[PDB]
């Protein structure tokens, strides 16, 4: 067994991290006080769920998790929440005043002050690990902390843990879900600074989550709780293979091996189905063919884009519930003859498939209904570059007038870092075009 | 540290600008004092001379 440490930075990373660990405890039968009746080895073990939980002599299962926010109000709702007893004080880290939606303030001004503390508290978790695999980092692209401090931390994690893998779950900004006007700046700045320190990054576009919440849960104006509980379902689908018995994506290195042939093109598209309203009394249970077909519907993707106008490098299908290989291959054969599914020429046209028989867990009283089967598709397609092009375009509009730039220079950042960052994203966009388009 | 030093340079320019404001404030009020006193002295001398 090899351990994974989760790190949650800024408001989005913390509040999403709250939802995930709530879900993880439900999936594993761990009560809010940290007790786990199913676990018969008291105070130790190297089961699969021990990758994410350590154990005390008292029998308490403790998340290998750190929560970090440069303001105390969000983390305080963990301290005093439903799982207070799960975490211990050392894992919740709050500063005094936040980064004010400003990457440069989160990265340079406040980050300097707090990085050594955060690294020290992570070291206390790494020391309890007999074989640390690396880190899962949850954060927004857009926040001052989520963008500015995350990038400083990722740089320092590559220093202090050079051999360890680092995975990201990144919340990509969408005006429908309250955004700062400078979020394009923050997004580009932090992608540039984090690009070479992350081995695999799952972008989640708030616009996509928001619309799924409106369309499939028929919530008229979804809350952060609605958004985060759906996001946590997808995150849990992605991390299940680390926490349960299985042979696919069983450690962080396999994510890179299976999803990322080229280190810079390391942003897989996630597509999830089905998402069913819980106040919908009687709903037909979707079949393997249907939920697999729904994986090629842009309306189910975590980032809206058109994979038909791009090329695939890698594709993993992650099923939960009543699913057998026979049905998967039937559904795939059908889909190959009707969908437009082009792989690059230097890659096998195929699917790695993982099945966990336990159907998804939902939060009692949440807006998602139990289903008897679901699937998360992870595909590395060049079509996700549409998300970069969109963001890059908004950055250009504002930067052409140097709008807001003075806030960043006033924190000690050189204007040249904007151009550095933007030029990196320009290369990134052209790497995608080289890989996935022909003239 | 280079960004920290740039913040420090900018604060120091700022406090230096505000220091120039404080000395201008000092010059204005000592100018008013000087002119009130010169009015009083002028009037006192003209009166003495005419008497
Ligand atoms: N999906 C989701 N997005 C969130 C949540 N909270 C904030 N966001 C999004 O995150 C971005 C804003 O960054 P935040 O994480 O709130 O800000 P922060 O990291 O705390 O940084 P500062 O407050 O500036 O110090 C915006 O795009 C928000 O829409 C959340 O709980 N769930
Ligand atoms: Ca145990
Ligand atoms: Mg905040
Ligand atoms: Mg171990």
């Amino acid at each position: 067994m090899r351990e994974c440490i989760s790190i949650h930075v800024g408001q989005a990373g913390v509040q999403i991290g709250n939802a995930c660990w709530e879900l993880y405890c439900l999936e594993h039968g761990i009560q809010p006080d940290g007790q786990m009746p199913s676990d018969k080895t008291i105070g130790g073990g190297d089961d699969s769920f021990n990758t994410f939980f350590s154990e005390t002599g008292a029998g308490k299962h403790v998340p290998r998790a750190v929560f970090v926010d440069l303001e105390p109000t969000v983390i305080d709702e963990v301290r005093t929440g439903t799982y207070r007893q799960l975490f211990h004080p050392e894992q919740l880290i709050t500063g005094k005043e936040d980064a004010a939606n400003n990457y440069a303030r989160g990265h340079y001004t406040i980050g300097k002050e707090i990085i050594d503390l955060v690294l020290d508290r992570i070291r206390k978790l790494a020391d309890q690990c007999t074989g640390l695999q690396g880190f899962l980092v949850f954060h927004s692209f857009g926040g001052g902390t989520g963008s500015g401090f995350t990038s400083l931390l990722m740089e320092r994690l590559s220093v202090d843990y050079g051999k360890k893998s680092k995975l990201e779950f990144s919340i990509y900004p969408a005006p429908q879900v309250s955004t700062a006007v400078v979020e394009p700046y923050n997004s580009i700045l932090t992608t540039h600074t984090t690009l070479e320190h992350s081995d695999c990054a799952f972008m989640v576009d708030n616009e996509a989550i928001y619309d799924i919440c409106r369309r499939n849960l028929d919530i008229e104006r979804p809350t952060y709780t609605n958004l985060n509980r759906l996001i946590s379902q997808i995150v849990s689908s992605i991390t299940a293979s680390l926490r349960f018995d299985g042979a696919l994506n069983v450690d962080l290195t396999e994510f890179q091996t299976n999803l990322v042939p080229y280190p810079r093109i390391h942003f897989p598209l996630a597509t999830y189905a089905p998402v069913i309203s819980a106040e919908k009394a009687y709903h037909e249970q979707l079949s393997v063919a249907e939920i697999t077909n729904a994986c090629f519907e842009p309306a189910n993707q975590m980032v809206k884009c058109d994979p038909r106008h791009g090329k695939y490098m890698a594709c993993c299908l992650l099923y939960r519930g009543d699913v057998v290989p026979k049905d998967v291959n039937a559904a795939i054969a059908t889909i190959k003859t009707k969908r437009s599914i082009q792989f690059v020429d230097w890659c096998p046209t195929g699917f790695k498939v993982g099945i966990n028989y336990q159907p998804p867990t939902v939060v009692p009283g949440g807006d998602l209904a139990k289903v008897q089967r679901a699937v998360c598709m992870l595909s590395n397609t060049t079509a996700i570059a549409e998300a970069w092009a969109r963001l890059d375009h908004k950055f250009d509009l504002m930067y052409a007038k140097r709008a807001f730039v003075h806030w960043y220079v006033g924190e000690g950042m050189e204007e040249g870092e904007f151009s550095e960052a933007r030029e990196d994203m320009a290369a990134l966009e052209k790497d995608y075009e080289e890989v996935g388009v022909d003239s | 540290e280079a960004a920290e030093e740039r913040r420090k340079y900018q604060e120091a320019e700022l406090l230096k600008h505000l220091a120039e404001k404080r000395e201008h404030e000092r010059e204005v009020i000592q100018k008013a004092i000087e002119e009130n006193n010169n009015f009083i002295k002028m009037a006192k001398e003209k009166l003495a001379q005419k008497m």
